[PDB]
């Protein structure tokens, strides 16, 4: 309850409050680890041998008031390190009141974008887990990223008056790009309905021609996959006013009655 | 559920029942093929592990687990919410992924989610569900049961309790004499409104004072802020 305060670089190393072999219950510290202004914090466990889930490690990221949280370590066993983001980490001890453990031990170190690996350059786009992928896996239809951030957001809606309404802008690589109405049909609506996690496509309408960018002619194929060409090349364009429906909402499809009781 | 009645088999599909060592701590909430939402104070120091937790989806009695429609998984991630705090009670959300996909069936159907900035008006009445408790001292329900609770504000909530800090991320639901509200067992399950033939997911339970207590309504996680981070996480 009245453990250490704030450390800076010079110490770096800290135990929890009574390391040899058995902490106080009833315990509640807080070791706001410091740095500069642009370096991050990598905590690193030395040792970590607490209780069961009554005993807790709160591993936070505040830098102001409103704390934000990172891991909550607890267990005997090795736990893995923690990468901050701000100059601040707050760490704090909650304990029960009986069947105390060990202890923990810890010591950090200040650096700049620790944790997040450096981008490969060279036209490498890189997603959430860190690998790159320059266009293997740009919203072709394969799994490269595990974190399924190669798959991300590259078709969204554009001037959308309510929420599932709105345009079929795609994006190749990098521009973002309206489609046409070549030759378009009910399947290939319902399955960009289901690529924008939506459900089925519903009455879609073309308007006029508004936007000068890459338009991109959307086909369809037996194989399964929709091959669109970024072709600039169309005569009277027509935009198409995707209208996509929602999925399998609440909507009790059992046998159930109306009774009130 | 204290003051309510059982609910008839699949009338809530979206209610998945959370084991952790055979035992069922803290009801989920089904809204993708392989996403759950449950609130994050049961999940909190259990997020280490999460092969210790198994969903039984579709669940209707606590004593029929060999049921042709029960679907049991496993949990291979739990992510907390980053922005809670257990002192505070703020941002009790937590989503768990499950280690297969499920089919949907009559009996097992993903629940809805509120678009962003959809006002909930004050007295409007919302189901709740969920393997709870029917006595605060006593022992938990078999039967899944069911109650429906009103809609309070937060300003009302906030003057009935002054112990916790009601923010704007908590939507209080209770009625002014008490009886019906949810108990121990009843935490991160689902706060369901009818709305255009469609129950959405307006609340998780989070906490209360006391449950079966007169003019003592429970507080609820509004799933309406939550929205992005939750659809963040089902693409
Ligand atoms: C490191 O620890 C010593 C021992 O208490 C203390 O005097 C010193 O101020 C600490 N370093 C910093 C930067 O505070
Ligand atoms: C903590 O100390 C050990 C041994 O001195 C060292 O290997 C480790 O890198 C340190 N932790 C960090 C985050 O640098
Ligand atoms: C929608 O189209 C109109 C055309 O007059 C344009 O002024 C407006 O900026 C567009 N809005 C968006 C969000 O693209
Ligand atoms: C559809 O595509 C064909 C060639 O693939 C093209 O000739 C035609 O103009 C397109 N539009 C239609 C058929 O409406
Ligand atoms: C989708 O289209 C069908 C057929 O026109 C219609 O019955 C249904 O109501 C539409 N969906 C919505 C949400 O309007
Ligand atoms: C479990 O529920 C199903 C459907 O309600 C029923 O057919 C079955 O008999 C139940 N199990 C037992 C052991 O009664
Ligand atoms: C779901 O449906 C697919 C295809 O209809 C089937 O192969 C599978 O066995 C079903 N069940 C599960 C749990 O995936
Ligand atoms: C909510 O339900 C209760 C009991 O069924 C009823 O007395 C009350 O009028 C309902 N609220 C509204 C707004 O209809
Ligand atoms: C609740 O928290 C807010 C946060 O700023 C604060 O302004 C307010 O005074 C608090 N109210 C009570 C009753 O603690
Ligand atoms: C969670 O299990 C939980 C939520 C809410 C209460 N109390 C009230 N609704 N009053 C107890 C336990």
């Amino acid at each position: 309850c009245g453990g250490p305060f704030e450390l800076w670089e010079p110490n770096t190393t800290f135990s929890s409050t009574n390391f040899p072999n058995s902490y106080p219950n009833l315990a509640f510290c807080v070791w706001i680890l410091n740095a500069q202004k642009g370096k991050n914090i990598q905590l690193h466990f030395q040792e970590f041998d607490l209780e069961n889930i009554n005993d807790v490690v709160e591993i936070r990221d505040g830098e102001e008031a409103d704390s934000l949280l990172l891991a909550v370590y607890t267990g005997p066993g090795p736990v893995k390190d923690v990468f901050s983001t701000t100059n601040r980490m707050t760490v704090l001890l909650i304990t029960n009141d009986v069947l105390a453990r060990g202890g923990f031990k810890a010591n950090f170190t200040t650096g700049y974008h620790l944790g997040i690996p450096e981008p490969c350059k060279a036209d490498h786009f890189q997603c959430k887990n860190g690998e790159c992928v320059p266009l293997v896996n740009l919203c072709d239809g394969h799994l490269h990223c595990e974190d399924g951030s190669d798959e991300a957001d590259c078709v969204r809606f554009f001037n959308g008056t309510t929420n599932n309404n709105g345009l079929v802008r795609f994006r190749i690589q990098s521009i973002w790009h309206t489609a046409c109405a070549e030759n378009w049909t009910t399947q290939i609506s319902n399955d960009v309905c289901q690529l924008l996690g939506l459900g089925s496509g519903n009455s879609s309408k073309p308007i006029f021609p508004t936007d000068g960018g890459p338009f991109v002619k959307l086909n369809t194929a037996p194989d399964g996959h929709l091959i669109l060409t970024p072709s600039q090349q169309c005569l009277q364009d027509s935009l198409i006013r995707l209208q996509c429906n929602h999925k399998s909402c609440g909507k009790k499809l059992a046998a159930q009655d109306i009774t009130p009781k | 559920i204290v003051g309510g009645s059982n609910a008839k088999e699949g009338a809530w599909p979206w209610v998945v029942g959370l084991y952790y060592g055979g035992r069922l701590l803290c009801g989920a909430s089904l809204v993708s093929s392989d996403w759950l939402v449950s609130a994050a104070h049961c999940v909190y120091g259990r997020n280490l592990e999460p092969s210790k937790w198994t969903a039984i989806l579709g669940l209707h009695m606590k004593s029929n687990l060999t049921s042709p429609q029960t679907v049991p998984r496993l949990i291979d991630e739990i992510v907390i919410n980053p922005h809670y705090n257990r002192r505070r009670k703020d941002n009790d959300i937590a989503m768990m992924h499950l280690e297969f996909k499920v089919n949907y069936t009559d009996y097992i159907q993903p629940i809805c989610l509120p678009e962003e900035n959809q006002v909930f008006p004050p007295g409007r009445n919302c189901s709740i569900a969920g393997w709870g408790t029917v006595v605060y001292q006593g022992t938990t329900a078999n039967i899944l049961q069911e109650a429906d609770v009103p809609l309070l504000s937060n300003e009302r909530c906030q003057q009935q309790m002054p112990e916790y800090n009601i923010t704007e991320n908590m939507i209080c639901a209770g009625y002014e004499e008490g009886g019906i509200d949810s108990c121990q067992g009843d935490s991160g399950g689902p706060l369901m409104c009818q709305e255009n033939n469609r129950w959405f997911l307006a609340g998780v339970t989070s906490f209360g004072y006391k449950c079966a207590l007169p003019n003592r309504p429970g507080v609820y996680a509004r799933v309406s802020r939550f929205t992005e981070w939750i659809q963040s996480f089902l693409h």
